[PDB]
Formats: C-alpha cells, sequence, structure tokens
C-alpha cells in the first residue's frame, strides 16, 4: 500500500501546484494530455489501488479477500469488505474523470509544467515500485501460514468482479 | 510558487479581454474609463455576473461590499492590482 | 526582482 | 552476525547524522534539503544488506546494546528487533521517503523554512524506525508518541492558519 | 522551482509539452500492459484458480462410508 | 458458501456443526480405515522451525520447498516445482476436510431416516 | 516579458457543445451572453479528449506488441534448450 | 413550501431566514445608526493611538480588562447561596467524589477477598 | 452604489503611496552587503575546474561528492558501530541473540560434520 | 441585557448572543482579525470558548 | 442595514456559485445560469415593496433548501485551502527598528529610504490630526470612512498602516 498510495499524493501534488494551489476537482480537468507523465502515474496508482491483477496491490489485497471469504468470520463484516472494494473503484474513477477526462475547468492563465527533474524522478521511482513491488516481495518473503488455494469459483475472483462492477 | 507575477499592463489587457467576450457591450466603444451603468447600458444583475467572470479569471473572490463599487474597468484594475500588490 | 523580506532581528 | 548487526544499526545512526550537524558544525543552508535526501538514499542501500541476509537464511537477531534502567526485577534496555517485520518495512519506508524527500525539494522550494521542514520530516522517520524496530513496550512507546508529536508540528506547519492549528 | 524547463504559460491555449515528457509517460504505460499481459500468461491460475474445486454431491457412498440403511 | 441457508433458513440436523465435528465414530462406515501417516518426523520439523500451523501432514513438502529457497538464492523466480508439490498436497488435505464434512452431512440424514422410519411406523 | 494574449475573435461558440446550449436556450426565448468567454475550453488542443476506457488503454498498443514478441521468443528458447 | 429551519444552541438561525432582516422600520434602522455610531467612535479612538508614531507600548483595552475582572475577581461578591447554587455545588462538587469512592472501594474489597482465598492469578506478579 | 467622489479620490491618493512603498522594497545591486566571506582552498579550486561544462568531469565531481559522503556517513559510523558491537556489546551475556539457523533433513553441520539422514521416502505424486 | 440575577456571580456583565467568532464578517476590517473583535467592543463572557479554534455555532446545511 | 437592493444582488451571486457547484461542467452551468437569471428577470422592478419582500423571503428559503452542502470556495477566501496560509510570513515593519546595526549594514539603501518614510510620517502626523478633527461632527465620527487630503502635499489621514501593510506573499 505504501508504494502506490504515496505515489497518488505526489501526483495530486503536481496537479495542485500546476493549477496555482487548486484542490477542488470541480475546477480541474483536461489534464490527460497536458500532464502525460503525471497522468500515467495517476492512472497506474489508481489501477493498483483498485486491485488490477498482477500489480502491487493485487498481491496483497486480492489474497486478503480470498482468505476473508473462505474463513470462519462475521457475515455482515465480510459483506462490508466486499462492498467497500466496489466503492474503491467509484471514488477512484471520480478522480480520473474530474481531473483528467472532460474539458479543462481551471482559470485561463495557468502554468502547467510537469518537467522538473525532481518531480519526474520522485514520481518515477514509485511508479516502478507501484508496478513491481508486490511481485518482488511476495516471491521472496518466506511463507508462515497455509494459504487456501481450493475454493468455489465465486470466491476466487470475487474481488476482481466487484471492482469491475 | 513558480507562478509568474502580474503587471499593470497584463491586468488591464485581461480585464478588457473578458469584457470584449461579453455579448452585451460594443467592443469598439469599450474603453477603460467606460462606466457599466451610465455608458454601456447594463443592469445591476449583469454587473454582478461581470464580477463572477472577473473573479474566475484572476482566481480570487471580491467582497460583495466592495464588489458593488466597481463600475469602471479601470477600477477593477486598481482593485485587482492593489489586492495582489502590483506596482509596476 | 529581489524584494526585501522583513524578518524579526535574527542577531540576538 | 557481525555484518548483519552492524549494517542494521548504521541505518538508524545515519539518519541522525543530519540532525546532529544542525549544531552549526557544517553550515550548508542552501543545500541542507539535498543533504538529507542523500542520507535517506544511502540508508536504503545499507538496510537492504540485512534484508537480503534474511531472505536467504532467515536470519533474525535482537541487539540489546545499552542497559538504560533497572527497576528492581525489570531491566529496561535499548533493544532493537531485526526480524521479518522490521527488515521488510525499513527498506520500504526508506524507499518511499526517498521519493517523498526528492519531491519535497521541488514542491517546498519556495518555503522560507524548507530546512526546518526537512528536519521535521527526518525527525519523523527516526521516530518511526524506533517504533518499527522496538523490542520492548517502553521503547515502542517512545516512537509511538514521537510520531504523534511530529504529526502535530507538520499539520500545523503554517501556524498562521487558524484551521491548521485546529 | 530551482530547475526544470522554461515552458511559458499559454494564456488560453493548450500548454506546451516536451519530448522526454511524453515519451517517458507512454513508456511506462506500455510497460504496465506488458507486465499484466506477460504475468497473466504464466500465472493465470492465481487470478482464475489453482486446483479444481471438488464437488461433494458428485461423490459415491463407497468413498464416504455411508452405510446401507439395513444396518 | 451455499449451505448457510440450509443451516439457518432450513433444517439444522441436515447440516453438520463445525465446532463439534466429527460426531459419529471414526471407524463406523468404512472397512478398517488406514490411519493417515506422516512422512516428516518431530525432530525434523522442530529443526526446520516450521510454524505450528504448518506442522501438519502436508509438511515434508514445505521442508523441501524451504531448502530450495535457501539453496537457490538469489533465484526467487525459481523453485516453482516444489511450490506446487506442497500446494498440491495442501489441496488434497483440504479435500479430505470436505470429504470429512460430506460424510458427516449424510450420516446425520441417515440418522434422521432411521429415526424417522422407526418413529413414524411406531 | 510581455504576455501576448491571443486574438479574442477566434473563440467561436460555433462547432462546440456550448452551441447546443444556445439552441436549447433559443427554444425558450433566452440567450446566455457568455458562451464566447468559455469557448476556449472546448477548442484548440483541448478538443477530442479521450474517454474513460481510452485512458485505461493508454500504452496497450505498444504493450501488446512487446507481449506478442516475448511469448513467441520464449517458446523458441524452450525448444533450443 | 420548504421545511423551516430549526435553530439549535450550536446552530444559529441564518440571518437571511431570520424574519427581522427584511422589514426595516423607522426605529429599527435608527438603532443600527447608534450601533455604528458608537462602534465607529471607538474605531476612531483606537486609530488615533494605533497610528501615532510617538506611541510605543500596549494600547490598554478597557473592554478586555472588564472581561477578565468579571471572569475572576467579580464572581464571589455577586454570589448568593440559594437553591440552584447549593444544589449545583453539592452535585458537581460532592457527587463525583462519592461516586468514585464506591467504585474503587467496592472494586478493592472484591479484589482483596480473591487474594486471601487464593483465587486471584498472581503467578508472575512480582512488581507492585 | 459606485464609489463616491471622495472615496475614489482617497483610494488614488493611497494607491499611489502603496505603489511607491512597494517600489522601495527592492534590493540595490550591491545589497545584501555580505561581509568578506573567505573561501576555503577546496571551494575555489572546484569553481575553476567546474567553469567549462565538460560533462566527463561532472560524473567525477559527483563521484567525489558521494565518495566523501560514503566515507563520513557510511564508513566511519560502521567502524564505530562494529568496534562498539564487537568489543563492548558482544562481550556481555545475551546482548546480541540470533535465532538458531534452520536445519533441513539432509544437511551438513560445519561445527561437527554431522550428516542428518536425508528423509523417509515419499509416496510419489504428480500434478 | 444583564444575565439573570440568579446568584451565580454574573453581576452586571452584559449577556451577548451565543454566536461564535467563526460566524462573524470575515471581510470587515477587524482590529483583531483572528479574534474577529473590535478594540473597545464588549467581549462575550465565553469569548475564550467561542474563538475560531474551539466552538463553531455556524448554521449547517442540515 | 443593507437596503433591499443589495440583498437580492448578494443572493444572485450565491445562487450562481452554488449552482455552478452542482453543474461542474461549464456547458451545463451556462444553460442553467441564464435560466436562473430569467427567474430573476421575471420579477424585476415590480414595485410593491410588501410583495417584493415576499419574493425574496421565498427566494432565500429556496436557496437554503437547495444550496450545495460543500460549495466551491476560492483557495484564498474564508474557508479555502490556502486562506491565511502566509500569515506566518507576514512580519510587521516596526520590528526593523529592533534590528542590530551590524545587520542593517547589509541593506544601506533600504534603511536610507525608511528614514524618509519615518521622517515623512512624523511631519505629516500633525496635519492628519487636524484633518480629522475638522472633518468630523461634534459627537464623534458616525462612519468608518476617512476623508482624503484636502490639499497638495498633505497625505490622507491614517495612511501609515494601510500603505505599509505586509505584502500578500512576503516570502
Ligand atoms: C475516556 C476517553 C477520554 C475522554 C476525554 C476526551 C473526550 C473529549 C472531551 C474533550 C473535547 C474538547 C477538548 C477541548 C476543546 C479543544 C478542541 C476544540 O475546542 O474544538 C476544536 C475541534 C473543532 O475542529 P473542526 O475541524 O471539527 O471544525 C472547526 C470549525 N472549522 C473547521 C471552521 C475550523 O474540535 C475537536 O477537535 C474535538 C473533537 C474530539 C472530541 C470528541 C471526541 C469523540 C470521541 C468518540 C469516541
Ligand atoms: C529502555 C529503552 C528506551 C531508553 C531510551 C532512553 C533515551 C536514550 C537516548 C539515546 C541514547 C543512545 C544509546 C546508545 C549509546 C550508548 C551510550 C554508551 O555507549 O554508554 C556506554 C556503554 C556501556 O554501558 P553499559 O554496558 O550498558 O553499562 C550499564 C550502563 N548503565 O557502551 C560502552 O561500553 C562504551 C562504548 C565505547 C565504544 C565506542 C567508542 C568509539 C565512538 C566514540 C565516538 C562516538
Ligand atoms: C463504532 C462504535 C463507536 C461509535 C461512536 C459514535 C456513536 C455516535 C452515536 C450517535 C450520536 C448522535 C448524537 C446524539 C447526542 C445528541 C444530543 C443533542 O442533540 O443535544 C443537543 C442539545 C440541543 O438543545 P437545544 O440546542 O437547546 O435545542 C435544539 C432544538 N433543535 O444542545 C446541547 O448541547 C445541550 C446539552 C445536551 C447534552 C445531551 C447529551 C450529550
Ligand atoms: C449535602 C449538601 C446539601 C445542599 C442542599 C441543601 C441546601 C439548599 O437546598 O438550600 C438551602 C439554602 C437556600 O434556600 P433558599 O431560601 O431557597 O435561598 C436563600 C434565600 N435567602 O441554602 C442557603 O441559603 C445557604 C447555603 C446552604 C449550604 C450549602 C453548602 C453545601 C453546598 C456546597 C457544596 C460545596 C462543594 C465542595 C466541593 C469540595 C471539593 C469537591
Ligand atoms: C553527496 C551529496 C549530493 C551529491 C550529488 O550531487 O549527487 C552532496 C550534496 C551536499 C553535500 C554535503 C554538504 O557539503 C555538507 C557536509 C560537508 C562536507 O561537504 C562533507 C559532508 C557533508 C554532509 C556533504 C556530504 C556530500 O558531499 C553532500 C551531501
Ligand atoms: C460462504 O461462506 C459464502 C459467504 C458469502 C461470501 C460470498 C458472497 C458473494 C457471493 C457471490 C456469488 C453468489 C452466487 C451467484
Amino acid at each position: 500500500h505504501a508504494f502506490f498510495k504515496a505515489m497518488l499524493f505526489m501526483c495530486s501534488g503536481s496537479i495542485i501546484h500546476s493549477l496555482n494551489d487548486e484542490q477542488d476537482i470541480r475546477k480541474m480537468g483536461g489534464l490527460f494530455k497536458a500532464m502525460p507523465f503525471t497522468t500515467t502515474a495517476l492512472i497506474v496508482g489508481s489501477l493498483a489501488l483498485t486491485g488490477m491483477p498482477f500489480l502491487t496491490g493485487f498481491y496483497s489485497k486480492d489474497l486478503i479477500i480470498e482468505a476473508a471469504n473462505t474463513s470462519y468470520t462475521n457475515a455482515w463484516a465480510l459483506l462490508m469488505t466486499l462492498i467497500a472494494t466496489s466503492f474503491t473503484a467509484i471514488y477512484s474513477t471520480r478522480i480520473i474523470f474530474f481531473a483528467l477526462l472532460g474539458q479543462p475547468r481551471f482559470p485561463t492563465l495557468v502554468n502547467i509544467n510537469e518537467n522538473n527533474p525532481l518531480l519526474i524522478n520522485s514520481i518515477k521511482r514509485l511508479l516502478i515500485g507501484s508496478l513491481f513491488a508486490g511481485y518482488i516481495i511476495s516471491n521472496n518473503i518466506p511463507p508462515t501460514t497455509i494459504p487456501q488455494m481450493t475454493m468455489p469459483y465465486y470466491l476466487k475472483t470475487t474481488a476482481l468482479i466487484v471492482t469491475i462492477l | 510558487s513558480d507562478a509568474p507575477p502580474l503587471t499593470l499592463e497584463g491586468i488591464k489587457d485581461r480585464v478588457l479581454y473578458v469584457l470584449k467576450l461579453y455579448d452585451k457591450i460594443d467592443p469598439e466603444k469599450l474603453s477603460v474609463n467606460s462606466h457599466f451603468m451610465k455608458d454601456l447600458g447594463l443592469d445591476s444583475l449583469d454587473q454582478v455576473e461581470i464580477i463572477m467572470a472577473m473573479e474566475d479569471e484572476f482566481g480570487f473572490e471580491i467582497p460583495d461590499i466592495d464588489a458593488e463599487k466597481l463600475m469602471c474597468p479601470q477600477e477593477i484594475v486598481d482593485y485587482i492590482a492593489d489586492k495582489k500588490d502590483v506596482y509596476e | 526582482k529581489r524584494l526585501f523580506i522583513i524578518k524579526p532581528s535574527g542577531f540576538y | 552476525m557481525n555484518m548483519f548487526s552492524s549494517l542494521s544499526l548504521v541505518t538508524l545512526l545515519l539518519l541522525t547524522m543530519p540532525i546532529m550537524m544542525m549544531s552549526f558544525n557544517t553550515y550548508k543552508p542552501s543545500n541542507y534539503p539535498l543533504y538529507v535526501k542523500t542520507a535517506i538514499s544511502y540508508a536504503f542501500i545499507t538496510s537492504m544488506i540485512p534484508t537480503m541476509m534474511f531472505i536467504h537464511s532467515g536470519q533474525e537477531l535482537i541487539i540489546s546494546n545499552w542497559h538504560w534502567l533497572t527497576i528492581q526485577t525489570l531491566k529496561l534496555s535499548l533493544s532493537f528487533k531485526m526480524d521479518y517485520f522490521s527488515m521488510m518495512f525499513i527498506p520500504v519506508a526508506l524507499f518511499v521517503t526517498w521519493s517523498i524527500m526528492e519531491f519535497s525539494m521541488w514542491y517546498m522550494y519556495s518555503d522560507p523554512n524548507i530546512n526546518k521542514f526537512f528536519k521535521y520530516l527526518l525527525l519523523f522517520l527516526i521516530t518511526m524506525l524506533i517504533l518499527v524496530t522496538a523490542n520492548n513496550l517502553f521503547q515502542l512507546f517512545i516512537g509511538w508518541e514521537g510520531v504523534g508529536i511530529m504529526s502535530f508540528l507538520l499539520i500545523g506547519w503554517w501556524y498562521g492558519r487558524a484551521d491548521a492549528n485546529t | 522551482a530551482g530547475g526544470g524547463a522554461h515552458i511559458e504559460p499559454r494564456y488560453r491555449q493548450f500548454p506546451q509539452l516536451t519530448r522526454s515528457q511524453v515519451i517517458q509517460a507512454e513508456f511506462f504505460s506500455a510497460t504496465m500492459w506488458f507486465w499484466i499481459l506477460w504475468r497473466f500468461w504464466h500465472d493465470s491460475d492465481a487470478v482464475l484458480g489453482h486446483f479444481p474445486y471438488p464437488d461433494p454431491s458428485q461423490w459415491t457412498d463407497e468413498e464416504l462410508g455411508i452405510p446401507p440403511d439395513d444396518e | 458458501g451455499a449451505h448457510l441457508a440450509r443451516r439457518y433458513l432450513g433444517d439444522a440436523s441436515v447440516e453438520p456443526d463445525p465446532l463439534r465435528m466429527p460426531t459419529f465414530p471414526p471407524d463406523y462406515g468404512f472397512p478398517e480405515r488406514k490411519e493417515r501417516e506422516m512422512v516428516a518426523t518431530q525432530q525434523e520439523m522442530n529443526d526446520a522451525q516450521l510454524v505450528l500451523q504448518q506442522r501438519d501432514y502436508c509438511a515434508h513438502y514445505l521442508i523441501r520447498f524451504l531448502k530450495c529457497k535457501r539453496d537457490s538464492f538469489p533465484n526467487f523466480l525459481a523453485c516453482k516445482h516444489e511450490r506446487h508439490d506442497w500446494d498440491y498436497c495442501e489441496h488434497l488435505d483440504y479435500v479430505k476436510r470436505m470429504k470429512e464434512f460430506e460424510r458427516e452431512r449424510r450420516l446425520l440424514q441417515r440418522k434422521k431416516r432411521r429415526e424417522q422410519r422407526e418413529a413414524d411406523m411406531a | 516579458s510581455k504576455m501576448e494574449l491571443p486574438d479574442y475573435k477566434q473563440w467561436k461558440i460555433e462547432g462546440t457543445p456550448l452551441e447546443t446550449v444556445q439552441e436549447k436556450l433559443a427554444a425558450r426565448g433566452l440567450r446566455d451572453p457568455w458562451g464566447r468567454n468559455e469557448a476556449w475550453r472546448y477548442m484548440g488542443g483541448f478538443a477530442n479528449n479521450v474517454s474513460f476506457v481510452g485512458a485505461l488503454l493508454k500504452g496497450f498498443k505498444w504493450g501488446f506488441a512487446a507481449f506478442v514478441v516475448a511469448i513467441g521468443a520464449e517458446y523458441y528458447l524452450e525448444s533450443q534448450k | 413550501s420548504f421545511p423551516k429551519y430549526e435553530a439549535s444552541r450550536l446552530s444559529s438561525l441564518p440571518t437571511t431566514l431570520d424574519p427581522a432582516e427584511y422589514d426595516i422600520s423607522s426605529e429599527t434602522r435608527k438603532a443600527q445608526a447608534e450601533r455604528l455610531a458608537i462602534r465607529s467612535r471607538l474605531k476612531r479612538e483606537y486609530q488615533l493611538q494605533y497610528y501615532d508614531p510617538s506611541r510605543r507600548g500596549v494600547i490598554e483595552d478597557p473592554a478586555l480588562v472588564r472581561w477578565t475582572y468579571a471572569r475572576s475577581a467579580n464572581i464571589y461578591p455577586n454570589f448568593r447561596p440559594n437553591t440552584k447554587t447549593s444544589l449545583l455545588g453539592a452535585l458537581f462538587g460532592i457527587g463525583p467524589l462519592v461516586f468514585w469512592y464506591y467504585v474503587f472501594k467496592t472494586d478493592r474489597d472484591r479484589k482483596e477477598k480473591l487474594i486471601q482465598e487464593g483465587k486471584l492469578d498472581r503467578t508472575f506478579n512480582i512488581s507492585y | 452604489s459606485g464609489y463616491t467622489p471622495e472615496e475614489k479620490l482617497r483610494l488614488q491618493q493611497l494607491r499611489e503611496l502603496r505603489r511607491r512603498w512597494l517600489k522601495d522594497q527592492e534590493l540595490s545591486p550591491r545589497e545584501p552587503v555580505l561581509p568578506p566571506q573567505r573561501v576555503s582552498p577546496v571551494e575555489r579550486f572546484w569553481n575553476k575546474f567546474l567553469q567549462d561544462g565538460a560533462l566527463w568531469k561532472n560524473v567525477i565531481y559527483k563521484t567525489y561528492r558521494h565518495s566523501i559522503f560514503a566515507f563520513t556517513h557510511v564508513l566511519i559510523p560502521v567502524w564505530i558501530i562494529h568496534y562498539y558491537l564487537k568489543y563492548h556489546v558482544t562481550t556481555k551475556p545475551y546482548t546480541i541473540v540470533e535465532k538458531k539457523p534452520r536445519i533441513f533433513p539432509g544437511d551438513t553441520i560445519l561445527e561437527t560434520g554431522e550428516v542428518i539422514p536425508p528423509m523417509k521416502e515419499f509416496p510419489d505424486q504428480h500434478h | 441585557e444583564p444575565y439573570p440575577d440568579d446568584g451565580t456571580g454574573y453581576g452586571d456583565y452584559p449577556k451577548l448572543p451565543d454566536r461564535s467568532q467563526q460566524e462573524r464578517d470575515p471581510w470587515y476590517d477587524w482590529d483583531h482579525p483572528d479574534l474577529r473583535l473590535n478594540w473597545g467592543e464588549p467581549m462575550h463572557w465565553d469569548l475564550d470558548m467561542y474563538i475560531r479554534n474551539r466552538v463553531d455555532t455556524s448554521p449547517t446545511p442540515v | 442595514y443593507l437596503t433591499h437592493q443589495q440583498k437580492v444582488l448578494r443572493l444572485y451571486k450565491r445562487a450562481l456559485r452554488h449552482l455552478e457547484s452542482w453543474c461542474i461542467h461549464r456547458d451545463k452551468y451556462r444553460y442553467f445560469a441564464c435560466l436562473l437569471r430569467a427567474r430573476f428577470d421575471e420579477h424585476k422592478n415590480e414595485k410593491d415593496m410588501v410583495k417584493a419582500t415576499q419574493l425574496l423571503r421565498e427566494a432565500e428559503e429556496e436557496f437554503w433548501h437547495g444550496q450545495h452542502p460543500q460549495p466551491y470556495i476560492f483557495p484564498e477566501s474564508p474557508g479555502g485551502t490556502s486562506y491565511e496560509r502566509y500569515e506566518c510570513y507576514k512580519v510587521p515593519e516596526w520590528c526593523l527598528d529592533d534590528w542590530h546595526p551590524s545587520e542593517k549594514a547589509m541593506y544601506p539603501d533600504y534603511f536610507a529610504k525608511r528614514e524618509q518614510w519615518k521622517k515623512l510620517r512624523r511631519e505629516s502626523w500633525e496635519r492628519e490630526v487636524k484633518q480629522l478633527q475638522e472633518e468630523t461632527p461634534v459627537g464623534g465620527p458616525r462612519t468608518e470612512a476617512l476623508p482624503p487630503a484636502r490639499k497638495q502635499g498633505d497625505l490622507p489621514p491614517l495612511w501609515w498602516h494601510i500603505v505599509t501593510r505586509p505584502r500578500e506573499r512576503p516570502m
């Protein structure tokens, strides 16, 4: 989580700085082209946050939901976890649509310039981490439990489906 | 924070550049020392939305007490420049 | 266009 | 055991070097933000060596170097627990901080007190690595409260903003 | 702020870009899909299933020891 | 799963009780069930520092896997052959737990049938 | 340096979705005298912005190219040794 | 048409929805003249000292002094022991002391028995 | 509601003063008048060497900066720590406790040469 | 309006509306901008509680 | 108070900004901004002050029931994310009198100009007092507006802090 969650804040830092200290997404938009590199990380992180397969988030969040479903547990608590995962995509998309897609709602005179090498490098490293961190960590940490592989078809991809919905 | 400053010429150009895009005043007759209620024939409700388009350009609100005292484009330049400490 | 930044006396 | 123990404490001692130098030893006001970033950069490399040795042989050890206090039948020692949890979070926390440190050089460039800002961020990291590596509850509580207070000082960074103090 | 380029702010136009800015942005995005597609190939099991789930109803009383009702 | 309704919105004795299983004797139902064996030994599991929850019959494949991780370092993109051996054995062990569950589920119904027949007729 | 404000007469509500608003305002005896002021947003480089699916597919064109070559190359490697 | 606004202690009635800001009688507007008349007089008195270049120190604010003197040193001379002050004093002052005494006394009496009887777990308890 | 003639006059009277005031808040070419800050020999030498761009000698300069940093921040501290741990901490009981290494069936012990039996044979499986 | 002469030691200190300082005119030229006070103005008995940091009595949407 | 003309003008500005918050997209806002303008255009003039108030009170009730719970706020306005963000950098000017001479010598030009302002401020103070006690009723001023200088060479009364106030972005 630390990898892509840290990246998301930095990406939003570029947008806030570029728009002259503007944080309300209702005065943003049309940044998919103006800020491509910031856009790439803002989307890469948003996909890792929602749990796209084989990114950093998948190797932790998906395993959790599989274990939560197939474990002696509180039924209502389990439901809220599944509902929340779906709710993750809704506000995650809210950011992209109201900041990247659509048409620019920011004032006329703006200074969009996401080219400072510090800004690119700082975002770039977490972008690499945001994609490969989960795979590296999972394949190296020694096991200490008995992860459950066998399960019903509807409890192995439940996390992916609810996110898609 | 890397934002270029504002000059007196830059402020004046943008103030007129927004009014000139307003479909209620003749651009040829639009002068910096041109009233809004006594020369260009505009109602107060039009004046209020004159400020909104003005605020959304400079990105900072104007108090309603001091908003209903800007009846000339020059006075807008004085107010915007004075608030943001523009001198040259 | 460097301007003068007013600060409290930092000598003491 | 000699390399693992040494390279696991050098990571913590390195982070304290920039704050020690604040006692007007080496005066580099215009480069202090870059000084701290480099220190975090080297801390990550050093912390990886203990991490790899754990990934290989599953080696874990506890260092109780200093005997601080003994209350009758309770011996309080400054103990560090370099285990599964500690050895994996330290590289990740440093790695993310490295990226955040470089980002702050650009984002906070116009801040008059950027040196103070980079000191407070470094103070938090030290108190967090005390929390992560703590081996007894009292030492864990030092970091527990340490991060809490540094959070107070950084949220209220713009102390003129009444809503920041709130 | 310290360094970077010097792209001037367009008054009402689309902001200027730079070569390296666009190339790097599109490079990683292309790497995200290669990594997903490449990973989805070798270990599709982790995203669809590891081993088939036994169906209890398709079993026989001989392999479960259900005695005959006689005794 | 799918039997929760059969446990709450339906009959109770039809569905087993996970906290109390097994209920019926361990031999009644099969012709001299072969006792499950364990390839590993206590001294071997103890010296491998296997977690207690891993001290199951599926062990002796985890021990093989752990050796590959230490003997192939750094080859974390490897040793997948031993990963499936232990995982597969774990998969079979889980099946038996379901097989234990399915056995218990029917024997309760069989007890229902036998009691129902003798009770209803008399 | 001076800020060369573009020509103010190039921002035309014609050919933009702001025109559809004008049409639906004419059908009730009303006009909105600000469409030209907001016209700069839908034209220029800001026109034809991608869709939500179009953004998530960014880079897939080049990424899919790498995937096809990689899998085929690996298959060749398997047979060789 | 729309539901009215319910004003609470911590939610004042919006001035727009207050049915007194619209009607402006001769006397109602006259009062607002005195309020601005006095408050503009003080604004003048403050600005005379504030802007003076021959004044270094603190402009003593008699309103501030009256505030602190009323909050600390003028309370007791205006105190009368009556039903409210006496009943509030006993409840706030003595109630908590009596409540806490029985919570702790009852708790410790119960715990004391379990130790004499040997029914309290103190296997590793050697720090008190 | 517009400005009364007196109000607008006062603003212009002040507006000219403020613009004059903000103009005075500017630094002359000499200011700030720094004192005679001497430069150490290392500082002056690098300035001359860094005059020309010469990319090839900026990697070397970067290496020098990192070499000094890696010496006063990674090498001296580790010497102090290793000296501290090896001769003051390890000389007291249980100060440094390391989890015993994992032994697997079929290993060789370096301390005594013992060879634990490999394992019992497995019921060979597949899949 | 004096406080009620109920004997809690209020004396003749004026009773002002229980309105926080957060709901005062932000744009008016206050002598104490952070406190939203005017020099020489009578201070609320509970001014310290109603400062812009502690208690807000502003109207809410609901 | 605020007359009756001003209240409707203030309500119109709030209604548009709250409407601008719901709409977000500019094209929608223009479509509804003029519609809301029309509803004001319907009841312009219309005299009948008694009925005029009824329309405003109904307007305020409708605005309150339909206002956005989280209206957009300018970053540097009361409620904004950058309101007073630089108040900690705003140091008054009287602190410069407390500077040590060794650090005034770093700015010989700046403090040369300050003496002119301080010299100017002292000489003009007496006239400013006269300018204020002549243009003021017997019962003290009844408004916060100040008169300008009724002469050439006289600065406006009470100008020192208005003119010399800290800059908006002092650092
Ligand atoms: C190595 C680092 C950046 C080098 C680079 O450009 O990559 C540079 C930036 C500023 C330097 C530091 C500052 O000069 C302050 C310290 C004084 C001496 O230079 C040595 C240690 C000292 C702590 C330096 C170590 C190193 O040379 C630093 C940290
Ligand atoms: C058993 O433990 C199931 C508990 C509920 C978790 C799964 C909920 C989601 C089920 C979706 C598939 C339903 C069949 C169409």
